[PDB]
């Protein structure tokens, strides 16, 4: 009846793993270990930004690379100017139970989500000098953990239904419904090329999406805790995840297994957020012990350590120019570091 | 002998009250600063103590010899100095007790009263009543002559008034205040859960009990001697000064001993 | 249904690897080849620098 | 969006004149709020100045101590008192809105303005006043006398076209960017004191007086305008 | 600093300002989690006051409520539970009929309970226990294995507190505030009330270093 499901699943996923162990012909650290080291970086913080009451689950950049957008407990989405500390919206939010913002390539919308299952998109860029919900987009079970910008109609959001989503803004419709993770699904990174996209979910497991046909393209699975976010690397070949288990790994698509990770003995807490570098040689991790760490992506060394937050880190970003890198935490206040 | 080295207690309160109040602003920058309202009224409250400790010398040197032999702005000065923070320290116990009292028994309105705003305001209100006296000292006062040299607030019955003034607006409604205060907060401690259970409940209830005994004991104490001796000497006709520089020492020892109680008791310094 | 857990799992199943090595020399390539276009790696001076 | 302004007249000189202007269709209290008028034969003059919150408020060398400026929010009107009325204040006012933040367009809405009859500074230099012109590219230069461009790399200089018989309406703003509801057959580029114009394959609703205005420093100075004719 | 950087920069102080306000307001408010089961009767108790997250006010002398009532959520609770970190009191919904109708409900709240009042983020915050079904039990018989008891009124209720009461690890930091739930009078709110007043108390005697 249904004894050869199991037993062809089980034999192809074996023959799944014999092909990825016959791929694995070196290590990332073995062709690495004759590059110079970076060294400690002692990034410092140059603004300090002031006007949140509650704690900040969420941020993201421009492509500007001056403007930010963050979210925070209270209600409220702040729209900050970097080089001035200048505010430059306050968006009173309809839901404070938020855990994500995002803004638009083009400036003109930014996104918000949470624990009311609705994707929130507010227009900028409009008459009236105010901001405006543009669009509400409903269909999702759980929580909204993430979402991203593709352009200024199509969004991807990922929820704890154990789904991701592709909707279109004008039409508020789900183009796309992307399943197969068993448990729920935290973060998502898009790929710079726009075609395909990672998603990591609570059952320590990174899917690698392709927008287009709706199908999971990949699957990767290292991690023992639940997957808490995930960043692609500038070249598009590569992810990075953190998670629970104080661990961060790199994968690759193509080889299709890990090639690093990134972990210490003296870090039992886990990541809430991971991000990289302009040139992807640096990845920036926060973590739970109020620190944000500094590894090197290509050798698996502590090479710098931001301490400036007294509470949880949340959020992490880096800049499309790559100049600074703003970190918001618990503690109702988010740095800018270089 | 004589009854003179034994008023060498006007050195051991004075240095400690000193030091009571040098470990004291360090709270403020090696601690939360001003997040809460008791942080900064015990941070007015230890500077009037240390201003009320700084003048110990130039009564030292009035007891030691009998005569003020400095100018007459070094009296005025000093006096008004005396007279400002005393009033300063007496009405920072003043509103720490109400502002204990207003968190317990008025909880739901302590939660817009007590703003750190709000406690900046009363506080500055605090310092401006203080200065009436201290500007009322300035102008009205001067050193005297008669082979001595005195220093008093020269000018009578101008005189049983601001001493009758300084009893009834410095002593009587500050104490009655606070007892007030006080027992009504034990009150309704009383009906407590967290402190009318079992185990370690009623020893905390007991604790903090005592901390309000304490503090209402030392300050009748420390403030009761030296308004009696001042109207029973207003009012009635070598033993006199041996006995007022005591009462004015225990008036010192409550500087002393105030930055303790208000400050080392509390369990959010650390 | 199971049928189609597992036919979705051996259509991913059937792909084109490249060895570790080629990801190892890729990933060591993108870094080098961008490095100086990296404000984070060393300090800008600040006559350049925004912060 | 609409800004209808009212109280002009006919007024003796020595007098007192009120005028107002009714703000809708947008968020009035999010705007500093500007009076710009210009002479009957004349190029555009600004007047006066009142920020968001009436914090901070701005006159003119030429009617400080008699002209007033003020707002209601809650009734979304602007209004200026004028006193002591000479005859060089016989002009149309024109009621402009104008926000700032990083990214923002100013002096973006014009409203209609009023007419009133009574009966150190950086100087903008638009030296030509009728420039011929058809599906034709056209240019007009503007001059400065100091230097336009600030230290944060970002150059003050706006450019508004009036056609005839209508209020002016702006171009470009920050000597580059280009306005919504603009076609993009327009193009402005400049550097330091000296800056252009330029209008590739000119049409219809291209013809009208062109006026560069600067904004680094309070009193904002006009050009003298430069006139486009078939 | 520019003429448009420094109407920027007076912006920015009233977008300060506004934010103050606004924080002032959401700070004389009072949050409070409903974390019972559809099966319990979280959504009568918010009700009688009178899919996604759902979240009510009303202000009850002079003390406004926040009841955020997350019962629609098919997703981890470790995942969300954190964003009620600093919530004032959690409000705990109990069906006393429950252990002769659908399955495993009681088994279900005395689980739910523990892992609740056990968790690492709720180690100080007091729980207000309702039970509810108090004119049902009466007309239901414990008659279902370590009871012992007679199976009359008046004590089953008493045993049940006891079973609720008995999963509180970790005393002398939180209490547990039960009540019978009263469908018909105002006396649910009142309670409401008057815990949340004993916890105000308890929070100011640690802001006054007395506690
Ligand atoms: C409430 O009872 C009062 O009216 N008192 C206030 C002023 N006091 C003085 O002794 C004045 C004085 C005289 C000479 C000199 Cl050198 C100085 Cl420094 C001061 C007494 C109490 N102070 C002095 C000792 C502790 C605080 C009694």
């Amino acid at each position: 009846e249904l004894d050869q499901l199991r037993q062809e699943a089980e034999q192809l996923k074996n023959q799944i793993r014999d092909a990825r162990k016959a791929c694995a012909d070196a290590t990332l650290s073995q062709i690495t270990n004759n590059i110079d080291p970076v060294g400690r970086i002692q990034m410092r913080t140059r603004r300090t930004l002031r006007g949140h009451l509650a704690k900040i689950y969420a941020m993201h950049w421009g492509t500007d690379s001056r403007l930010l957008v963050s979210a925070s407990q209270d209600g409220k989405l702040i729209i900050w100017d970097s080089y001035t500390t200048n505010k430059v919206h306050a968006i009173p939010l309809r839901s404070s139970w938020v855990m994500t913002c995002a803004y638009a390539p083009s400036g003109n919308y930014v996104a918000c989500g949470g624990l009311d299952n609705i994707c929130s998109i507010y227009n900028l860029k409009t008459r009236e000098g105010n901001v405006r919900v543009s669009r509400e987009l409903a269909g999702h079970t759980g929580y909204l953990s993430c979402c991203r910008f593709l352009d200024d109609n199509q969004i991807v959001t990922s929820s704890g239904d154990t789904t991701c989503a592709l909707w279109d803004i004008e039409t508020g419709q789900q183009t796309t419904t992307f399943t197969g993770h068993t448990g729920d699904v935290m973060s998502l990174s898009l790929a710079p090329d726009t075609r395909l996209f990672v998603s990591g979910a609570c059952d320590a497991s990174a899917k690698l999406w392709d927008v287009r046909e709706g199908m999971c393209r990949q699957t990767f699975t290292g991690h023992e805790s639940d997957i808490n976010a995930i960043c692609f690397f500038p070249n598009g070949n590569a992810f990075a995840t953190g998670s629970d288990d104080a661990t961060c790994r790199l994968f690759d698509l193509r080889a299709d297994q890990e090639l690093m990770t990134y972990s210490h003995d003296n870090i039992i807490c886990g990541i809430t957020s991971v991000s990289f570098s302009k040139s992807g040689r640096l990845l920036l991790a926060g973590y739970d012990d109020f620190n944000c760490n500094v590894w090197d992506a290509l050798k698996a060394d502590r090479a710098g350590v931001l301490a400036g937050h007294d509470n949880r880190v949340s959020c992490l970003g880096v800049t499309d120019d790559g100049m600074a890198v703003a970190t918001g935490s618990w503690d109702s206040f988010l740095k800018i570091w270089n | 002998a004589i009854p003179v080295i034994i008023t060498a207690v006007y050195s051991v309160v004075f240095v400690v009250g000193l030091v009571g109040n040098s470990l004291v602003m360090f709270v403020i920058i090696r601690y939360t600063k001003m997040k809460t309202a008791t942080n900064i009224y015990i941070f007015n409250l230890a500077l009037a103590d240390a201003l009320v400790t700084t003048t110990m010398p130039f009564q030292s040197t009035v007891y030691l010899m009998n005569s003020w032999p400095f100018g007459d702005v070094l009296c005025k000065i000093v006096l008004s100095i005396d007279y400002y923070n005393m009033f300063t320290s007496i009405f920072t116990l003043t509103m720490m007790s109400v502002d204990r009292y207003i968190a317990v028994c008025h909880p739901v309105k302590a939660l817009d009263f007590r703003t750190p705003l709000k406690a900046k305001i009363i506080n500055i209100c605090i310092w401006l009543l203080s200065s009436s006296v201290g500007i009322s000292a300035i102008v009205l006062g001067g050193t005297k002559v008669r082979d001595v040299i005195e220093c008093s607030l020269q000018f009578s019955w101008w005189d049983l008034f601001m001493k009758i003034c300084v009893f009834i607006f410095a002593f009587v409604i500050p104490v009655l205040i606070i007892i007030v205060c006080y027992t009504l907060m034990i009150l309704r401690l009383k009906s407590v859960r967290l402190l009318s259970g079992s185990r370690e409940k009623d020893r905390n209830l007991r604790r903090i009990t005592r901390l309000v005994l304490v503090v209402v004991a030392v300050f009748v104490v420390c403030w009761t001697p030296i308004h009696i001796f001042i109207l029973v000497e207003a009012l009635g006709s070598t033993a006199a000064l041996s006995s007022y520089y005591f009462c004015i020492a225990l008036g010192y020892t409550n500087s002393s001993l105030n930055p303790i109680l208000y400050a080392f008791l509390d369990e959010n310094f650390k | 249904q199971a049928r189609k857990l597992v036919e979705q799992l051996k259509m991913e199943a059937n792909i084109d690897r490249i060895k570790v090595s080629k990801a190892a020399a890729d990933l060591m390539a993108y870094c080098e080849a961008h490095a100086k276009e990296d404000p984070l790696l060393t300090p800008v001076p600040a006559s350049e620098n925004p912060f | 969006v609409q800004l209808v302004e009212s109280g002009g007249g006919l007024v003796q000189p020595g007098g007192s004149r009120k005028l107002s202007c009714s703000a809708s269709g947008f968020a009035f209290s999010s705007f500093g709020m500007h009076w710009v008028r210009q002479a009957p034969e004349k190029g555009l003059e600004w007047v006066a100045y009142i920020s968001s919150g009436s914090g901070t408020i701005y006159y003119a060398d030429t009617v400080k101590g008699r002209f007033t400026i003020s707002r209601d929010d809650p009734k979304n009107t602007l209004f200026l008192q004028m006193t002591s009325l000479r005859s060089e204040d016989t002009a149309m006012y024109y009621c402009v809105r104008s926000i700032y933040y990083y990214g923002s367009s100013p002096f973006d809405f014009w409203g209609q303005g009023t007419t009133l009859t009574v009966s150190s500074d950086i100087v903008m230099t638009q030296a030509t006043s009728s420039v011929p012109v058809p599906g034709e590219s056209v240019s007009i230069s503007c001059r400065s006398s100091k230097s336009l461009l600030h230290s944060n790399g970002n150059t003050y200089l706006y450019w508004f076209l009036q056609r005839p018989g209508q209020s002016p309406q702006l171009l470009i703003y920050r000597m580059s960017n280009l306005a919504s509801g603009v076609p993009d057959r327009f193009s402005g580029s400049g550097s330091g004191t000296a800056f252009t114009l330029t209008i590739s394959r000119l049409e219809a609703e291209d013809v009208g007086v062109y006026y560069c205005m600067q904004h680094l420093e309070y009193p904002l100075t006009f050009g003298a305008g430069t006139k486009l004719e078939l | 600093v520019s003429a448009e950087d420094k109407a920027a920069a007076e912006r920015s102080k009233m977008i300060d300002k506004n934010l103050r306000e606004d924080g002032e307001k959401q700070r004389r408010e009072i949050k409070l989690l409903l974390l019972g089961t559809s099966n319990s009767g979280k959504n009568t108790i918010v009700k009688q006051m009178k899919t996604g997250i759902v979240e009510n006010k009303f202000t009850f002398k002079e003390l406004t409520f926040k009841m955020v009532d997350v019962g629609a959520q098919r997703s981890e609770r470790k995942k969300w539970i954190h964003c009620f970190e600093g919530v004032t009191a959690i409000i705990f919904c109990v069906e006393l009929s429950g252990y002769d109708l659908q399955t495993s409900r009681m088994a279900a709240s005395l689980k739910l309970f523990d892992s609740i009042c056990n968790n690492k983020w709720f180690i100080d915050t007091s729980l207000i226990l309702f039970l509810n079904k108090k004119d049902l039990l009466a007309e239901k018989i414990l008659t279902i294995p370590e009871y012992k008891g007679q199976n009359t009124y008046e004590e089953a209720a008493v045993y049940i507190q006891r079973q609720f009461e008995d999963l509180n690890r970790n005393k002398e930091t939180k209490e547990i505030y039960s009540h019978f739930t009263c469908s018909t009078d105002t006396s649910n709110i009142q309670f409401v009330f008057d815990a949340v007043t004993d916890v105000i108390i308890q929070n100011n005697l640690k802001y006054i270093g007395l506690c």
